[PDB]
């Protein structure tokens, strides 16, 4: 059964806010599946969210990053008139600095071809060809990717912090998140389990499905 | 064929207390946060210098549609249906609204200072006999260099001629928002690292690294180097200007090393000439 | 009988808030059924199985009686207008302590008085040490907890709905709408089990009050709010701790950090030997943004995950560090935190070493000696967790030298003390700690300490360590050796 | 256009005792912080001289919002609204009372030390063998020339004519506040570095190092001279005057290095002449 696709992360800043926390930037400390399946479809240059349904994504993450807050006027959208002062809010975001985490695709569940396995890993080996638009980010948009290369299981050939799924666990990650409201958000619970293994142990196989 | 313009920018060695964030009756803590080894650095938020950038596009022409009213202190907004082909401000930082909505064609990480925050204040007794309340304030500063990354896709831009103003902007960029009264703090670049790819990811996000607490060497990071003697991150796709170019010269085997056969110009200015013509060239402008 | 309403912690949709609405639902269907043991006296003849993990729910008849019942029972409010909740045990809380869970309650939950409606400010003077200070808090009459179930079932066939519900920012902290404009369509939506583990959240999670140590609590009063919201393992566990948390005093509650209300939290937890303790909490601080602000806003939202040794060195640090101060002035009831104990759990939480900067704190910091006095009064509990630290080794090395040094010139004054005559070995401490203090660089403080040892004369100490002691010297920064030669002076003791 | 005027200023040497922070105990710290090579240098803030160029505007008889009752030692306000149009306080340091408020013209950074601090201190007593608790105290002081950096916008001006007496002003800088009884120590420039062009990019912001650690000899940078080689900044924009022109011209290979060409006079009063002559002429007046 191919092997699946690993690419290596590094990202200097970046928050992945949790949902119900709309009055706080209070971020999870692993990025969910959803952005991470975003921010792969952002990379292969596809607009569709439903194209790749089914791929199966795992994170294994390499460092344990700090949590850190800062202050934004983030504009809402609270009056009609754009200069009015009630637009402009002060709030707290939290950030998470300096991640490096190991991301593993499996697209096998996929039933369109090319799968994105298939699709990311052409990107890698011709980056010319590949037609997209934007710059490649996790989380919010001005937050970039230092580092997203093709790597091997032995990269770091140190000891990773794996995100399984435990009916148990703290973290509620959702795989599909739902930008209006929270009718279709699709949360599942994880835990960081400290293992030595250079590959993921199955529940780590956290796979994307349509709400429906 | 899509192009990109990535770069690390590092700023002068001078006394900041740019961005601050909220304060506790005394001090106006200027925001902080972890970095690498743990050690706290003070930054300046992205939207901060997206607001410079847009103030410097307001102040030479460049119609912006987010106008700042300088004397109200206010963002006036020209035209409520944005307009990026038309619109400088919204063809580079992009729009949002309840068409619908459109992707900055700029990213940009929050400036971090390259030396971590040690315990600094600045003392603020307002001058007269009598001594009401709304006296005693404390400035909290910070006398380091700051070090911010950024990303554009030219091909994202409406107009591919955009990218040059953003290259004078980032060049001349005329102030962060922060307490010029008291910190005059200049943000223009003291050395760049640019690389304008067709590939996607750039591995030149922070390379300015020297930590040594109190100090303005601020040598290029090994892992930088290291990267770049590995066969990636191609040199030829570098640019490498400033006064870090003094220090690259100064590396003993640097005439052999493939960090030589990159664009390496001491004058900030033969380097923005070299990539404009090479970008112009690309872009067929 | 079937499930109308099935509640698990197993549950892979659930969030921390949920969990928490979970045991409050728990507690409060535990009260219940200690107050209501027989079927016919519940209203809609519910029926409740509870499990160490599970809240299961059979009635009888329509929902909306039942759910009802169940609301009105739940939510209740006595005539001083203070909250009643059933699942806290009110009878053996005082009413100062139902004072301050109201307050918080509506500082917190009920921010917007577009969800409750209050009455009239009632004053109380309660006594303490002859002392009638007058409680003033505005007293309620209703709100929306007492009539979610209207929302809750549907209107036309008073039964639950089968759809999601939008929810608001009283029911699940921190979920506003952040465009008001498109209020209609983004707004928060939940099942309504969940939503009514949102209903019943207030009750697991308690409330304390931060006091800004800069801020003088003379010219401030207290009015942050910190909701300490515990991570849920077993519902029997945490319905135990919230109530034996209840029997902590109101001036315990009254912290200077987050982390100090979060270890109070668990500070009266069993600590078992066998049994690897490991306990989660989150606190979430609510402060007015400006002077003017009409309600509270959350401000920060801090983990605290506390371990076995985290929480006897709490304790430890709680034995040898002075209580709170409970200043009782006109009306004035105010409380004088310890900040070196919240600087120590601060660093324990951080797993940094609490010895970070004490001194800098105590000292350098606190000129007014607030905590300066508290180190007068715990300066041996600072020695005792000075003595945990290791490193400390040598320090103590130099500590033990300098008091033989001092020994041996208070041995040479006495020699020169004549008969009859008071030595003035006070006066001689105080023109120590001024020679000192008057040293400004490195030299000048090396050739002081030097001569100091040198007159101090054969020092057995500084014979034994000799290298160690000498390399301390060289390599250590002038500041620091001063500060540990004041602490030798003030720890002098024959 | 938009011009803007930017230095970097250097006094001259003396003892200093101008910005005591909070005293502890008996003795009266001097606000100290770190800086190069991470020795501890005695910092004076950069309001002190923003109330020095206020005073010398009030002294020389124009408008002021705020006077200064010199007697009473208390400030009044002429009117309780600002009016940057007619008060030159107003138009150049900016107001906030909480239109409202405004961005200020003049954007100054802090006056640093540019020999470190080793901490020398001065005893004072009270005289008579009636002593009390208030008889003897000490008082830190520093012997060393400061270093400050100012910047300013001409075009954000209300007035355009205004830049004259803040000039003016920043050549005499009435008394900085501090402790004149027993160090009273003069601010007035002697050796300044002025640059006035149409871009924003300074690279002048601290140009100024000691030779030896512990003397008065105020050398000029490396690292604005090598930049002054390498091609930027140009001399042609450049104005440097002061006790500096000698030092510059007893180098060597001088009348070949781009220095040569650049405004420089011994005397400070020509240069600025030379220089507000060039500022008439740029912005019409």
């Amino acid at each position: 059964m191919i092997a699946p696709l690993i690419l290596y992360l590094d990202v200097p800043f970046t928050t992945f806010r949790e949902s119900h926390a709309r009055e706080m930037g209070k971020t999870y400390p692993v990025p969910p599946p959803a952005t991470v399946y975003g921010m792969l479809l952002s990379l292969v240059g596809e607009t569709n969210v439903y194209r790749h349904c089914g791929v199966e994504l795992a994170i294994a993450m390499l460092s344990s990053p700090k949590k850190s807050r800062i202050l934004r006027q983030m504009r809402r959208f609270k009056n009609a008139d754009f200069s009015h002062p009630e637009n402009v809010i002060p709030c707290y975001q939290e950030i998470l600095s300096n991640l490096k985490c190991l991301i593993w695709v499996r697209s096998d569940e996929e039933k369109i071809q090319p799968s994105l396995r298939e699709r990311i890993q052409l990107a890698f080996d011709h980056p010319e060809l590949v037609r997209r638009f934007g710059c490649l980010f996790l989380g919010e948009s001005d937050q970039l990717i230092k580092t997203i290369k093709l790597a091997r299981e032995d990269y770091l050939e140190g000891v990773r912090q794996w995100a399984i799924r435990d009916n148990r666990g703290r973290l509620t990650l959702p795989y599909w998140v739902d930008h209006v409201g929270s009718r279709n958000t699709r949360f599942l619970r994880y835990r960081i389990e400290e293992m030595d293994r250079l590959s993921p142990p199955d529940l780590a196989w956290t796979m994307v499905q349509s709400p429906i | 064929p899509n192009y990109y313009l990535y770069g690390t920018v590092l700023t002068r060695y001078g006394l900041a207390s740019l961005n601050h964030d909220i304060r506790r009756g005394n001090k106006t803590i200027l925001q902080k946060g972890y970095w690498n080894n743990g050690k706290i650095h003070s930054f300046v938020g992205s939207s901060a210098i997206r607001w410079a950038l847009r103030f410097y596009l307001q102040k030479q022409g460049y119609l912006v549609n987010r106008v700042w009213d300088e004397e109200e202190h206010i963002n006036r907004l020209t035209s409520e249906d944005f307009d990026p082909e038309k619109f400088y401000d919204d063809d580079i930082f992009g729009f949002a609204l309840l068409p619908n909505q459109r992707m900055g064609a700029l990213g940009m990480n929050m400036a971090v200072s390259l030396t971590p925050y040690d315990g600094a204040v600045k003392l603020g007794a307002k001058s007269g006999r009598e001594k009401d309340s709304t006296s005693l304030h404390f400035t909290e500063y910070h006398a380091t260099r700051y070090q911010y990354y950024f990303g554009i896709d030219a091909t994202h831009l409406k107009d591919f001629s955009r990218i040059l103003p953003m290259i004078d902007g980032i060049m001349n960029l005329p102030k962060v928002g922060g307490s010029s009264n008291i910190f005059n703090y200049p943000f223009c670049p003291d050395s760049l690292v640019f690389q304008w790819t067709n590939h996607f990811a750039s591995y030149i996000s922070y390379c300015f690294e020297y930590c040594d607490p109190k100090s303005k060497e601020a040598k290029l990071s090994q892992e930088f180097i290291d990267e770049v003697e590995c066969g990636q991150i191609d040199p030829s796709k570098l640019w490498i200007g400033g006064t870090i170019v003094k220090d690259l010269q100064q590396l003993d085997n640097f005439e052999s090393s493939p960090l030589n056969k990159a664009h390496i110009y001491r004058n900030r200015n033969e380097m923005i000439e070299a990539l404009k013509t090479v970008i112009k060239r690309d872009l067929g402008l | 009988t079937q499930p109308k309403i099935s509640l698990s912690l197993h549950a892979a949709d659930t969030t921390i808030m949920h969990r928490v609405g979970m045991t409050g639902l728990y507690m409060t269907l535990k009260r219940l059924e200690k107050q209501y043991p027989l079927s016919r006296q519940r209203g809609g003849h519910i029926s409740w199985f509870l499990t160490a993990d599970t809240i299961e729910l059979f009635w009888e008849g329509s929902d909306f009686i039942a759910l009802s019942w169940l609301i009105n029972e739940s939510f209740q409010l006595d005539d001083t207008g203070l909250i009643h909740l059933v699942g806290l045990d009110n009878d053996r809380i005082d009413l100062r302590q139902k004072i301050h869970i109201h307050e918080g309650i509506c500082g917190v939950f009920l921010r917007l008085n577009k969800f409750y409606q209050a009455g009239e400010i009632i004053n109380t003077e309660l006594r303490f040490e002859e002392k009638q200070v007058e409680y003033q808090y505005k007293s309620l009459t209703w709100y929306a907890h007492q009539t979610f179930a209207e929302k809750l079932c549907e209107a036309d066939t008073q039964q639950l709905r089968h759809d999601y519900i939008q929810i608001t920012s009283w029911l699940y902290l921190g979920g506003i709408v952040r465009h008001a404009r498109t209020q209609n369509t983004t707004k928060l939506e939940e099942k309504p089990e969940y939503a009514l583990a949102l209903l019943f959240v207030p009750v697991v999670c308690h409330y304390c009050l931060l006091h800004i140590p800069s801020e003088d609590l003379k010219e401030r009063k207290p009015h942050r709010y910190l909701v300490v919201i515990p991570e849920i393992k077993d519902f029997e566990d945490a319905s135990q701790r919230r109530w034996r948390l209840q029997q902590l005093e109101t001036k315990q509650f009254h912290v200077s950090s987050l982390g100090e209300a979060g270890l109070l939290y668990y500070s009266l937890d069993d600590i078992q030997p066998e049994v690897a303790y490991y306990q989660a909490c989150q606190v979430w601080l609510y402060e007015k943004t400006n002077k003017a602000s009409r309600q509270r806003t959350l401000m920060s939202i801090e983990e605290i995950k506390i371990d076995k040794n985290i929480l006897i060195t709490y304790q430890q640090v709680q034995k040898y560090f002075k209580t709170n101060y409970q200043i009782i002035k006109y009306k004035q009831i105010f409380i004088k935190v310890n900040p070196i104990r919240s600087l120590i759990a601060d660093n324990l939480v951080k797993g940094i070493h609490w010895w970070s900067n004490f001194w800098e704190k105590l000292v350098i910091e606190d000129s007014k000696e607030y905590l300066f006095n508290q180190l007068f009064s715990n300066r041996e509990g600072f020695i005792i967790m000075a003595e945990n630290s290791e490193e400390d080794k040598q320090y103590l090395i130099f500590i033990k030298v300098f008091q033989q040094a001092m020994k041996g010139n208070f041995a040479k004054i006495y020699a020169k003390t004549e008969e009859g005559k008071d030595p003035p070995i006070k006066k001689k401490v105080e023109r120590l700690r001024a020679e000192l203090n008057y040293c400004y660089d490195e030299l000048s403080f090396k050739e002081y300490l030097s001569d100091f040892l040198v007159r101090g004369g054969l020092n057995k100490y500084f014979n034994e360590h000799q290298e160690e002691i000498a390399l301390l010297i060289k390599k250590s920064p002038w500041q620091e050796i001063r500060i540990w030669s004041l602490l030798a002076i003030a720890s002098y003791k024959p």
